[PDB]
């Protein structure tokens, strides 16, 4: 039992650190569009801004 | 030759004077030229400038005329002149396009000559109504077996191709041009379709490689490429659907039967937001002007299906739009999924991994659909599309892993419809459940030959009949296991 | 009456210069000189006896100095029964080809909204035959619905599904607007209510009148379409007493169609890219459509949600203004459960147990309290795996599975998607059904015997068919 | 002055964060056109310009030298902001300092896993 438990134990953490790194890929691609929805967001505000003058 | 010139150029040359309407450049920058003068020009009426450039009329102001100006602003000075034409922006439509290779305004760029086009059309018509249309019944064949099978597209319809760079999307517009060759060499005269591809943003060698492939596979003869390549003006890029969606209006209006890629709509966006950025519109969200959707909404609504009051005709569209890593959610992909009637969505992680179509046959769908299969193709497929449902949910096992890579297949190679009906019921029927997967393809291609080179009657009775009949059906069940015992 | 000049054409946006007798604001303009007629809307006086119009129709062939006209009224469409079997278009004119609409009145598009005193406050349930609205988030007689959705979530499916029951059921001269949508839609849905008998060809006795601007027509269009099929139920429900339902699909191209011609109106752009007075024009559109103590109107309306936002302007000003959302989601239909509605997202004002009654209240908080628990476990479910779920915690998480799987229902409209027949899940069915799985009394039954069902009964013997063929 | 004339010179900004903050006031003023955060579009330009001047003499011409060591402050290590997007992309390399380093003792507290210096070991002296 102590073997047949540390192989479940290794195939277990290996199957949560491959879908823990899916998340990271997956919230990365969301974050980078995000980030750039930011920047376009702030920039038509500044220019909005802008063009009352 | 030497008479080939004073052959009727100068005799008939155009070389009379006549009293035109003039107005003055202003101010160029931007392309776009504000132009003094003008006064009975029309909103959106094309004017010539000196250099031998076009452009159209867009802001009507009280001291000037806003004009979009269809090339390159740097053949135009302020005070160069500008004269009227009278004629709202059209194109020149016809059969005599077919063949040819044009630019957004309808000139020839494949050293052919002029076409020798007798009919003008708008290219900003209005669609047709709700009266003039009737549902979609008749089979737009791609010879592509996933999406023939799965997602079958009609005579009228509009079908997004939507997918990451590099997934096949061009692909599949070129094997669906290639495959209406069977019709358009036939006797049946409401079988032919005749395919314009619209290129926008593409790298112009890209299109010439592919008009290369159209001209080997002798599909040129009745094609139209309107070709708007990255180095051309951003007007042209935004001009250039218009223009091959009235290209294949004229079809759609006469009683035939047209089909229409637009490669891609996400760089005619594109174009468009440059357009409105420096027209200093206000920028919505992605930058993107108010009326994006407009611009691809009364573009994709005039491929309609007239009833047989309206000619009977059809324009199918098949536009193209590519994501970014993957994202459907996406404002203009999402904009064009409002607009259109189905999907194909092309997936990176099935093209990376061998399968190819890399077709996503869970999101993939077709509003449509089931009424423009044949029934042949529908027996088959209704009992293809469950297994393959009941395989996606496990991921039978066996089988839908068979069936996935039964649904490879190769570029250039559109089958007709009999062909992919046999190869879907020897898969459907288990023929192959015990073959292991990957001699699937072998088996495949030799089943296929076998059954061209010597069953030629079944497929001949397939085709006429459209259905696939008992006697048919045990005829093939004899075929399929006698090979399979070849085999 | 008066004669002016255009000025100006910029797209859909006309300048208008009077030289004697300026008209009012929302006053509809004769382009003179054009082949079908062209209706310009006043909608500000620019000063130097100059107006602003925006254009129904489309504006290429007009020239600077073209004469105008004056017509001295909003725009006018015939209301009344003879506008029931025909189409019509933003400016009521007949786009069927059977003849012109020869009623005896004609209102102004544009009216009042009705007073508070006149506001009707009874609340009743309507059932509508789908499992999750009907539980989760049940309709009223006579109240604003609303079903928002992205881009190809079920929006059109589920607004005729709707279509199919409701008004099948009912017999109170329905109304459909098409603002923005294919022309294809409004193509069929004209057939299949010629053919269902709804819309009589001849022997009118017809009890739905449509109204389109679809895709293709310019932004005024898109824009006044919905105040003209408002004005036809408003003519039905005032003048007539009946009890009137309005279909509008889709009403976000209103605004979006606002949006499209406020650049040009001159405009300082509000947040996200939209006008500045986007609350104030949805306001006045919508609060026609109400019931009030003349008459009744269940207003349904399908709501597009730009790139899947809900937080966007449109969707999020619509929100305050419906009484019972309806809100579809694209992470939902990608598991292949349709209707895609969003449980913990649709809401109800009648939601309240002194009107659904305790039975009905008490097992639709428990479904959301169970999904609710399952959405917050699925994060480390997916992580670690359920193998580390608490067992109790393995046993809430096989009912939320279950009570998704029981939610989604085929549809009549969509056997050519789905392969079932559609089924018509009383209100009962619906109740005993989901107290029944939420009580344990199916713990062991699969979860695939739920998916797309009628009621309880069909699940069961789908689980005996799996237990027993496979 | 010194690099012109066979000397060595070692310049500090202490910092180009403020100093870019102080262009952007100024050209905002003047009413050009703003860009991302309200900056400029020389805004690159006014570092690059500034960061250039810093290089080493062929013996040619005196053999002198000007290194300078520019201070940047980002905000919650944000690095690809506009301003610390370009100094980054000027310079020859970065010395990354962090909180976290600085509060578990490691002082000076320079995460070395970021820090870079491109022409770092060129320099160095053969026993280091
Ligand atoms: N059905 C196929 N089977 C095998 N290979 C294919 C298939 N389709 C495409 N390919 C290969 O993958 C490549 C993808 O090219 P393709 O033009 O079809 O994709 P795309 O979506 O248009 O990408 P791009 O944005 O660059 O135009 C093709 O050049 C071809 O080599
Ligand atoms: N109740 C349903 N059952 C099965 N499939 C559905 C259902 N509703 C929608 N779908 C699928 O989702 C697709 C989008 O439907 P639709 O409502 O017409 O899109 P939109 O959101 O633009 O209105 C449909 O083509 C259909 O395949
Ligand atoms: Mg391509
Ligand atoms: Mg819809």
């Amino acid at each position: 039992s102590t073997t047949s438990e540390q192989s479940a134990r290794m195939t277990a953490m290996d199957n949560a650190s491959k879908n823990a790194s899916e998340m990271i890929d997956k919230l990365t691609l969301t974050f980078n569009r995000t980030r750039q929805a930011v920047i376009t967001k702030e920039l038509i505000e500044i220019i909005s801004g802008a063009a009352a003058l | 030759e030497m008479s080939s010139i004073l052959e009727e150029r100068i005799l008939g040359a155009d070389t009379s004077v006549d009293l035109e309407e003039t107005g003055r450049v202003l101010s160029i920058g931007d392309g776009i030229a504000r132009v003094h003068g003008l006064r009975n020009v029309q909103a959106e009426e094309m004017v010539e400038f000196s250099s031998g450039l076009k452009g159209m009329s867009l802001n009507l102001e009280p001291d000037n005329v806003g004009v979009v100006v269809f090339g390159n602003d740097k053949l135009i000075k302020e005070g160069d002149i500008v004269k009227r034409t009278g004629a709202i922006v059209d194109v020149p439509v016809g059969e005599e396009l077919l063949g040819r290779v044009v630019d957004a305004l309808g000139n020839a760029i494949d050293g052919k000559g002029p076409i020798g086009s007798k009919t003008r059309r708008r290219v900003g018509l209005k669609a047709p109504g709700i009266i003039p249309r009737i549902s979609v019944r008749e089979p737009m064949q791609t010879g592509i077996k996933a999406v023939d099978s799965l997602v079958p597209i009609g005579r009228g319809q509009r079908e997004l191709i939507i997918g990451d760079r590099q997934t096949g999307k061009t692909s599949i517009a070129i094997d669906t041009i290639i495959n209406q060759k069977r019709f358009n060499d036939g006797s049946d005269e409401k079988k032919k379709l005749y395919c314009i591809y619209v290129a926008i943003g593409q790298k112009r060698s890209t299109v010439a490689q592919l008009v290369k492939r159209l001209t080997d596979a002798d599909a040129m003869k009745y094609t139209i490429v309107v070709s708007a390549t990255a180095s051309d003006a951003a007007p042209l890029q935004y001009l250039a659907p218009y223009s091959g969606c009235s290209m294949g209006e004229y079809f759609r209006d006469n009683g035939k039967h047209a089909l229409i890629i637009y490669d891609d709509l996400s760089k005619q966006a594109v174009a468009y937001r440059q357009m409105s950025l420096l027209l200093r519109r206000p920028p919505g969200r992605e930058a993107y002007p108010g009326d994006v959707f407009y611009l691809h909404s009364r573009l994709l609504e005039r491929a309609a299906k007239m009833n047989d009051a309206f000619g009977g005709g059809s324009l199918t569209a098949l536009p193209v739009i590519e994501t970014q890593a993957g994202d459907v959610s996406a404002y203009i992909p999402t904009n064009v999924i409002s607009i259109t009637d189905g999907q194909i969505f092309l997936e990176t992680e099935l093209f990376y991994k061998g399968i190819r179509p890399a077709i996503n046959v869970g999101l993939s769908v077709s509003r449509v659909g089931s009424a423009a299969q044949t029934r042949a193709m529908k027996q088959v497929a209704g009992t293809m599309k469950l297994e393959l449902a009941q395989y996606r949910e496990v991921a039978l096992l066996s089988r839908g892993v068979r069936l996935t890579e039964l649904l490879k297949q190769g570029q250039y190679s559109p089958m007709a419809i009999e062909e992919q009906v046999a190869v879907i019921y020897a898969g459907v029927r288990g023929y192959l459940d015990k073959l292991e997967p990957s001699k699937i393809t072998k088996f495949e291609n030799a089943f296929l030959s076998h059954v061209v080179s010597q069953h030629q009657a079944l497929l001949g009775t397939i085709r006429a009949d459209g259905k696939i009949s008992e006697q048919s059906d045990a005829k093939l069940k004899e075929i399929v296991t006698n090979f399979l015992a070849g085999f | 009456a008066a004669t002016g000049r255009i000025v100006a054409v910029i797209g859909a946006v006309v300048d208008v210069q009077f030289d004697e007798g300026l008209p009012p604001i929302l006053n509809a303009l004769e382009v003179q000189g054009r082949e079908t007629r062209l209706v310009l809307e006043v909608a500000q006086h620019l000063g130097e006896s100059t107006v602003r119009t925006i254009a129904m129709d489309g504006t290429e062939g007009l020239v600077r100095g073209q004469k105008v006209l004056d017509s001295g009224a909003p725009i006018k469409i015939p209301v009344g029964p003879e506008t029931l079997g025909r189409i019509m278009n933003v400016i009521g004119e007949p786009i069927d080809e059977r003849g012109p609409i020869k009623t005896k009145q004609f209102a102004p598009i544009h009216a009042e909204a009705p007073e508070f005193m006149e506001m009707s406050v009874e609340q009743e349930i309507l059932v509508t035959g789908i499992k999750v609205v009907d539980l989760l988030a049940p309709y009223a007689k006579g109240g604003k619905i609303g079903l928002f959705g992205g881009a190809g979530v079920g929006k059109t499916v589920l607004i005729m599904e709707l279509i199919n029951n409701v008004a099948k059921a009912h017999g109170g001269y329905s109304v459909f607007a098409g603002v923005g949508e294919r022309t294809r839609e409004g193509n069929d849905l004209y057939h299949e209510m010629i053919e269902s008998g709804v819309i009589n060809l001849k022997d009118a006795t017809s009890k739905v009148a449509l109204v389109y601007g679809q895709m293709n027509e310019p932004p005024g269009a898109r824009a006044r379409v919905a105040l003209t099929g408002l004005t036809v139920a408003e003519y039905f429900r005032d003048q007539e007493g009946q009890d009137v339902l309005l279909f509008i699909d889709n009403i976000f191209r209103f605004t979006q169609a606002g949006s499209e011609v406020s650049a040009l109106l001159g405009r300082i752009p509000s947040a996200v890219g939209y006008q500045p007075t986007l609350a104030t024009d949805m306001g006045t559109m919508q609060e026609r459509i109400t019931t009030t103590k003349k008459g009744s109107i269940t207003s349904v309306q399908a709501i597009y949600v730009p790139a899947d936002d809900l937080t966007d302007p449109a969707p999020a000003t619509t929100f305050a203004h419906l009484d019972a959302t309806t809100v579809l989601s694209r992470a939902i239909a990608e598991l292949g459960i349709y209707p895609a509605v969003d449980p913990l997202d649709s809401t109800s004002r009648i939601m309240d147990p002194n009107i659904v009654g305790s039975e009905h209240y008490d097992v639709a908080r428990g479904v959301q309290k169970i999904l609710q628990d399952y959405k917050s476990l699925q994060d480390i479910i997916a992580i670690l795996g359920m193998d580390e779920l608490s067992e109790e915690d393995k046993l809430t998480v096989s009912r939320a599975r279950k009570i998704q799987r029981f939610l989604s229902q085929p549809f009549q409209v969509a056997e050519v998607f789905t392969g079932h027949m559609g089924k018509l899940v009383p209100l009962k069915e619906t109740i005993k059904g989901f107290q029944q799985i939420l009580a344990g009394e199916y713990d062991h039954l699969p979860e695939q015997a739920f998916y797309m069902v009628g009621p309880i009964e069909e699940a069961v013997a789908k689980a005996d068919k799996l237990a027993e063929e496979h």
